């Protein structure tokens, strides 16, 4: 409302709100058919739902280009992941058609964004989703980037750049009903005729006013659209919903717990009920089932990557390692043009020893003393040469031993 | 009536029947249904909290001349819960998507093949068949086609009552209402025998204690008969499987609901670090559990150490391997209470 | 003046005839969900020619309800004190009609409760 005498004003609505949530090792970039309410390609901060809607067009129908229509779900993904406990997020709207030249610009663009930490597509459209997964480039994913994949089979797992940076979950969720828009809040461009140029008419209503013919056509194709999703039912990809839960279990718990054995708010019932037999296949193949339990509910069951060996078959396992070298990173930051001489190696390894004993001390890594939990090696012949100083190379040996969780609970009961 | 325009007081003069709901946990049993039913057609299972909630799902009036109604209708009228109706071809495949079912009943169709695969070491599940439709061969032949499975059971002979055609009841709709009944009121761990069936139920064939003579051990069948006082009660508490162990229902579904309770309590501990703190915390859990089934009467010994005990560490229940694996193991040993079969008059002068 | 976040309630009249039975007995009112409409008039002992309005007597219930049992409790099913009466006799049949959509209130006289407002 737009007040005019100083008071108390009542009003009457159905708009709803969640709490804003607050973390620095989970800040995911959702890349999807969004509609910013600016013009004004680039990859946007938003810090809770309320941010969301003052800044984007929430709705289930993407921005009419003149016709043509779309179905979108990342609204709703973007509510389920804040009831999830999400804190802030940034936003990658990809807008027209999908040409290459975007494809080519994502890795650059999240990069430009400095502080994300995790890749989300919430787009139910299995094409768009794979177009998408294959423009993330191993250098990418290796300088510290993880991406949640929502797979579409229940037999074969993606297949990505880097495997060790990936998780796929299956199957996707319902949710009870759709985030409906009016006609001002959906956008609409290309239209133009005799007495109008093109960028006169920019939203649903004033098309509505200004040519009735078209107008009908399009909702003929929204109507289909409403009629098409109401008999599949609301189907959600989970991979927006595994966001949040990443984010609540490193604020309570810390990146080194799985982020599984979590229970799913929000959703209303999953596209597909598994068995164990089958969750036995997924998950040696590297997929995370999303499970229903009668006495828990709806909860995460698998906390796997897709590569599978020794050293990062485990997602806690490979996160902690991308916090540590990412915390690490910033320490060194403040080194960069120092001289490279001793004194200065010497403050690098107090910088990282510092840090590494405080994580020890959190539980994040194993061992009764901080010597059996890392080390941290550098010196003028232990890890550099002299041509790697007179290069102006440093060199630094780190490593660290953490805790692999438990899979398998095995009863054994006896008659005596 | 069912139309309501104006604020008052509606009157309408009906038929429908009206019976009452029990809940227990231990007792949820699947009802087999024939693929022709129109009402389980195009749906792979379909929850039924009540009489009430089945009529209304019909929308038809009760037909004695349908076998799923008499079953449903003698099910609840003995006190049974909120059941599951899945068709029989479904069954390998519907049942393991379901978690919280603990019984697979026959209501009338042939399970065989369902329970010989299903009702394993591990799996939670018992079965109820029905007994053969005919008159008992008194060669001890009558059993002949059923496996020997610990996890399943066998009841004679079918029953009618006043609101019955030329079908009869299948006895394992009826007794599955005596499971729920008697667990909710005594305990999984007393026999579902000695019990009255309730409404006007009655055994189609009079079985004599000669007769139930021969089938009392191996493939034992369990008797529906009528005494002079006591009415019609259930008589017999073995399973097909005549051993040492699991000889008796109460003793296999005791450590059925066990099994399923503790799975419970320590669910918590999955992709948990696999360490000692995480192993004592489990630990914990059991022993909690297995000392509140003790207070019960669940378990037999006059103090805990007697009842049960609980293991679990290094070198004593896993080993380096199991440990680099992933796997936690357990042992749990527990010790049941078996209920006086035979009684034995001697009279003297 | 009766919109959202006014905080007003508005008390309507009925018709002052019979009711007709197509349902179009109400066509003259705006569907305000600030509003209602009761119905008949009512009279008394102490009458002429004129005849009370329902408004006047249905306040005065709100009042006494509010008061006794709460604003949250609905202002129905209570007798109208005094000695008055509807002047015109509503069925079952009639109210059927006038409580959907753009509902009129009824006061009608109940064998033993006496006069109630429905």
């Amino acid at each position: 409302t737009i007040p005019t005498y100083p008071g108390v004003y009542i009003e009457e609505d159905a708009s709803l709100n969640l709490s804003v949530n607050q973390g620095n090792t989970a800040i995911p970039v959702f890349i999807g058919l969004f509609s910013p309410k600016n013009t004004n390609s680039q990859v946007t901060r938003v810090n809770s739902w309320l941010d969301f809607t003052n800044l984007f067009n929430a709705g289930c129908i993407a921005p009419i280009t003149i016709v043509i229509v779309n179905y979108t779900t990342s609204s709703d993904a973007l509510k389920l992941y804040f009831q999830n406990g999400g804190g802030p997020c940034y936003i990658l709207p990809q807008l027209d058609r999908l040409t290459q030249g975007f494809l080519d610009s994502i890795p650059e663009l999240i990069k430009q964004a400095l502080e994300i930490t995790l890749i989300v597509c919430p787009e139910w459209d299995s094409g768009y989703q794979s177009k998408i997964y294959n423009s993330l480039t191993s250098s990418l994913l290796n300088a510290g980037y993880f991406l949640i994949a929502d797979n579409q089979d229940k037999n074969t797992a993606l297949i990505t750049e880097v495997a060790s940076q990936t998780a796929t979950y299956y199957p996707a969720v319902k949710v009870s009903q759709l985030i409906q828009a009016e006609d001002s809040q959906i956008a609409v461009s290309g239209y133009e005729d005799a007495k109008t140029k093109s960028d006169e008419v920019k939203n649903l209503a004033q098309l509505k006013e200004k040519n009735p013919t078209v107008y009908q056509q399009a909702v003929q194709k929204i109507q289909a659209i409403q009629d098409e999703i109401a008999a599949n039912g609301n189907i959600i990809p989970v991979s927006a919903v595994m966001a949040g839960i990443y984010c609540a279990t490193d604020a309570s718990r810390g990146v080194w717990k799985a982020p599984a054995n979590i229970v799913l708010s929000g959703i209303s019932d999953v596209a597909e009920r598994l068995t164990d037999d089958e969750q036995g296949e997924m998950n040696s193949k590297g997929i995370n089932a999303i499970r229903y339990f009668s006495h828990k509910g709806f909860v995460v069951w698998g906390a796997r990557t897709l590569q599978n060996d020794d050293n990062w078959r485990y997602i806690p396992v490979r996160r902690l390692f991308n916090a540590a070298e990412r915390d690490i990173k910033q320490a060194m930051q403040s080194v960069v043009f120092e001289p490279n001489s001793q004194p200065t190696w010497e403050r690098v390894k107090s910088a990282i020893d510092n840090y590494l004993y405080s994580l020890w001390q959190q539980g994040a890594l194993a061992g009764n003393k901080p010597q059996e939990a890392y080390f941290v090696q550098i010196g003028k012949d232990v890890t550099m040469s002299d041509d790697d100083i007179k290069q102006g190379k440093m060199i630094v040996k780190v490593g660290m031993a953490a805790v692999r969780p438990a899979e398998f609970i095995i009863l054994q009961f006896s008659q005596q | 009536t069912t139309i309501t325009t104006y604020p008052g007081v509606y009157i309408e003069e009906d038929a429908s029947l009206s019976l009452s709901v029990s809940s227990s946990a231990t007792a949820v049993p699947v009802f087999a249904v024939a693929g022709d039913n129109p009402l389980i057609s195009g749906k792979p299972y379909i929850r039924i909290s009540n009489w009430l909630e089945y009529l209304t799902l019909k929308n038809e009036q009760f037909d004695p001349a349908n076998t799923l109604d008499i079953s449903l209708r003698a099910y609840f009228i003995n006190g049974g819960g909120y059941c599951y109706l899945v068709q029989t071809t479904d069954l390998e495949k519907q049942v393991p998507k379901l978690d919280d079912v603990t019984l697979l009943v026959a209501a009338g169709e042939n399970i065989t093949t369902a329970v010989s695969t299903l009702c394993k070491p591990g799996k939670g599940l018992f079965a109820i068949f029905d007994g053969p439709t005919t008159e008992l061969k008194s060669d001890g032949t009558s059993n002949s086609d059923y496996d020997p499975n610990p996890f399943a059971a066998v009841y004679y002979p079918w029953l009618t009552a006043d609101w019955t055609t030329t079908i009869d009841i299948p006895p394992s709709a009826a007794i599955a209402g005596v499971y729920c009944s008697v667990d909710s009121t005594r305990g999984v761990w007393k026999a579902p025998a000695n019990v009255p069936i309730q409404g006007g139920l009655q055994p189609k064939y009079p079985v004599t204690d000669d007769l139930q003579a021969q089938y009392n051990q191996g493939k034992a069948l369990n008797m529906i008969r009528t005494f002079p006082k006591s009415g019609t009660l259930v008589w017999g508490a073995r399973t097909l499987e005549d051993n040492d162990n699991w000889r008796y229902i109460p003793v296999r579904r005791l450590f059925n609901s066990a099994e399923r309770d503790i799975k419970n309590a320590m669910s918590f501990a999955v992709f948990e670090p696999n360490s000692q703190p995480t192993w004592e915390r489990v630990r914990s859990a059991v022993n909690n559990y297995l000392y509140s089934l003790w207070q019960q009467g669940g378990l037999a010994g006059n103090k805990p150490d007697d009842a049960y005990f609980v293991q679990i560490g290094k070198d004593i229940t896993m080993t380096d391997d199991d440990i680099k694996q992933g796997k936690m193991i357990i042992k749990i040993g527990m010790a049941a209470v078996r209920p006086a079969e035979f009684i034995i008059l001697q009279f003297t002068q």
